[PDB]
RNA sequence: ACCGGGAAGGGGCGUGCCCGCCCGUCGAACGGGGAGCCGGCGGAGACUCCGGCAGGCGCGGGCGGAGACGCGCCCCCCGGCGACGCGCACGGGGACCGCGGCGGGCGGCGCCCCGGCCCGCGAACGCCCCGCAGCCCCCGGACGCCUUGCGCGGAGAGGGGGGCCCGGGGGCGGACCGCGCGUCCCCGGCCGCCCCUGAAAAGCCGGGGGGCCCGCGCGCCGUACCGACCGCACAGGACUCCGGGGUCAGCAGCCUCUAGCGCGGGAGCGAACGCGGCUCAGGGAAGUCGGCAAGCCGGCUCCGUAACCUCGGGAAAAGGAGUGGCUCUGACGGGGUCAGAACUGGAACGGACGCGGGGAUCCCGACUGUUUACUAGAAACACAGCGU
């Protein structure tokens, strides 16, 4: 597992390298399941809005909160 | 140090009879600070509101565990086995039957 | 409490490659974890001192660039041994010929 | 031992499998009065050298 | 303050083995623990590492010598006589 | 059957060339070895199952720096890793262990009690930062730098600024908060020691010279349980690993948390005599082949110690005195120790436990060591030394 800067996150999505994304509410955790590593990005909810709209329609998103 | 507050709810203390002044009176005379009782009225004040004891202080802070100790001491007189003291929230205790 | 553990390896004979350390797990448990032997790094062919720049990892696990130094005789000679070979070569040519 | 060769495991496996009584229908079929199989063995008093 | 009067380094032996042996060891063992001079370093840092083997702790040069001292008296004379025989070979 | 090099002893490829001195896919379930962690599930299996997160080995779709140093292959030769002893101490990390706070839960309670007990958890692996010693670079040219100990310097110290290694730590991922004395384990730099100098190979890599992201897979065997083993079944014999608290010099003795709980069966009586124990007035070896057996001594601190001697010893020689509890004071840079004083108790204090009796001599063997497994441990054997 590893962390990632936001700009690298879309490029992995942009090249179809992700398999599933999870949004976690606590500061929000976004977890992307690639072939090699699980990657985690932490942003405030203001920032995660725009990123998910950019979300690749070929990339399954799920949500999670409790 | 600053001022913090605690409270003990005796809502189940209605069908059996429990004065709220006595329990307040019990705590008023027994509270110790630094193993002494001179200079308490000027730090720790027992109120009676909502049928529940309230301990507001001013400049004095201490553990919520001691507020539970004085409760089982005062309850030991004619309630040996009636009540179990449990935590409901932050600063509030609750008296519960068996 | 009681923190005693059992052996992790096939037999309990405590040779130099069967040493563990202890660690607490997220389920509140004391686990054993093997402590690998650390190989030496390469040593100079003329002086027997550690060559600078190479980590103490077996070279199978290091990328090609990580296994080298950027100089003639990079991982064979310690830098001072190179300079002494260079001077001996140049000066003997100056004395075996032209007096 | 917990660390045994497959060849010793197989010969031990056969002594376990054949360590049995005579079936009761065999006693009716063959009209027997000796009913004990005297080639049985028990682990506490045996010396299987296998 | 001086701790013994005669035995020196052979105080490690106690009352054992007799006087003639301990007398021999005091001389031998003092000699093999000594610091000798690098014939190359010119510094006083040569120490024995095994019987016959002497290393400068500053040069790092290794040398072949005596069992309990760097130079023996037979080898000094041999080196001196061999040198004069070579120079005599020169015309 | 036993013994053995002196034999025209095989490979790369692609024909055809080229290279070549001559065994072992025998011998280690503790040595060497490419790579695994957490959580969960079952009546009986788990580093093997399931879920999650990784790692290894395979297969298919010429630049920067002043410098120390930083950022595809093939053959011949030269090297490296694998790869290594013992030791008193000193230093660092981890785990353990304690004290205090704060959060949740218990117990008992004649008096006292914020004083008792239990629970407060974070792996492998990936990225960034930080790492004492130690070795290296640059300037420049010396009455210093520095360790518990040492050690180092014109073959270039100190000082200023840098590079590399470091089984480790931190932060983010994976996903409660402080402070301490010790204990064990590993690691580090030194120093000491030897007529003792403390394996090998597979495998993997570097140098010099010459020629030139996405998929799929990982076969074979062991794996239950046990001191259930050997002594005809049994107070015997039978290798290793993990190791809390109090008292204490302590892995001793004595008590204990966790965990675990057999040992061919019970009851009554309280004779002799036995077996293992305890105490005895007065005397004190008169007993006996013989002080056999038993008893005296014993921890720690201070005082005080002869003959003789291979000058190292003798030596705990011999002999003396003190020692609890409580209330305090001083010294050392938060921590135990060391020193001293008042008061007090049948005229007591290493209060159990643990723990030398001593001295004057003669014979034998110098000494530590070895032996008749099952009646002999010695004066016998060995030994360094000496000699042929
Ligand atoms: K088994
Ligand atoms: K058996
Ligand atoms: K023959
Ligand atoms: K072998
Ligand atoms: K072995
Ligand atoms: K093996
Ligand atoms: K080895
Ligand atoms: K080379
Ligand atoms: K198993
Ligand atoms: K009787
Ligand atoms: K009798
Ligand atoms: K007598
Ligand atoms: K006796
Ligand atoms: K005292
Ligand atoms: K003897
Ligand atoms: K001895
Ligand atoms: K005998
Ligand atoms: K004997
Ligand atoms: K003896
Ligand atoms: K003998
Ligand atoms: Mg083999
Ligand atoms: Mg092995
Ligand atoms: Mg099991
Ligand atoms: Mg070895
Ligand atoms: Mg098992
Ligand atoms: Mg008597
Ligand atoms: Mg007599
Ligand atoms: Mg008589
Ligand atoms: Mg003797
Ligand atoms: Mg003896
Ligand atoms: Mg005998
Ligand atoms: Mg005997």
């Amino acid at each position: 597992p590893n962390t990632i800067t936001e700009e690298n996150l879309m490029k992995m999505i942009a090249d179809g390298r992700g398999k599933k994304l999870v949004v976690k509410s606590c500061k929000v955790k976004l977890k992307l399941r690639t072939a090699k590593y699980l990657y985690t990005l932490t942003v405030p909810n203001a920032d995660d809005a725009k990123s998910i709209v950019k979300g690749c329609k070929d990339k399954v998103e799920v949500q999670y909160v409790n | 140090q600053g001022n913090i507050r605690f409270a003990v709810d005796c809502s189940a203390g209605k069908d059996l009879e429990l004065n709220l002044n006595e329990f307040a009176d019990y705590v008023r005379t027994h509270f110790k600070i630094n193993n002494r009782k001179h200079g308490v009225a000027e730090k720790v004040a027992c109120s009676v509101e909502g049928d529940s004891l309230v301990i507001q202080t001013t400049g004095y802070e201490f553990a919520k565990r001691y507020v539970k100790y004085l409760t089982k001491r005062f309850l030991y007189q004619d309630y040996q086995g009636v009540f179990r003291v449990l935590s409901t929230d932050k600063e509030t205790y609750t008296l519960k039957p068996y | 409490a009681d923190c005693r553990v059992t052996c992790r390896f096939h037999s309990t004979y405590r040779t130099r490659s069967k040493i563990v350390r202890y660690k607490r797990t997220p389920g509140n448990r004391l686990t054993s974890l093997r402590v690998k032997k650390l190989p030496n790094a390469p040593h100079c062919a003329e002086t027997g001192k550690q060559i600078h720049g190479i980590p103490r990892v077996i070279p199978q696990h290091l990328t090609r660039q990580q296994r080298k130094v950027s100089r003639p005789y990079g991982g064979k000679l310690c830098g001072s041994a190179l300079r002494a070979h260079i001077l001996e070569s140049f000066l003997n040519e100056e004395n075996q010929a032209l007096r | 031992t917990a660390n045994k060769t497959l060849s010793r495991k197989l010969r031990l496996a056969k002594k376990t499998k054949t360590n049995k009584n005579i079936p009761r229908w065999v006693i009716a079929k063959d009209h027997l009065k000796k009913t004990w199989n005297y080639k049985r063995h028990h682990w506490r008093r045996s010396h299987l050298k296998l | 303050a001086k701790r013994t009067k005669k035995v020196g380094l052979t105080g490690k032996y106690g009352t054992r083995y007799g006087r003639a042996a301990r007398k021999q060891l005091l001389k031998i063992e003092t000699s093999q623990k000594a610091k000798y001079t690098c014939p190359f370093c010119a510094k006083d840092k040569v120490r024995r590492t095994a019987c016959g083997i002497w290393t400068c702790r500053s040069c790092s040069k290794t040398m072949a010598g005596g069992a309990y001292s760097l130079h023996t008296e037979p080898a000094n004379a041999a080196r001196a006589t061999i040198r004069r025989l070579r120079l005599a070979r020169e015309d």
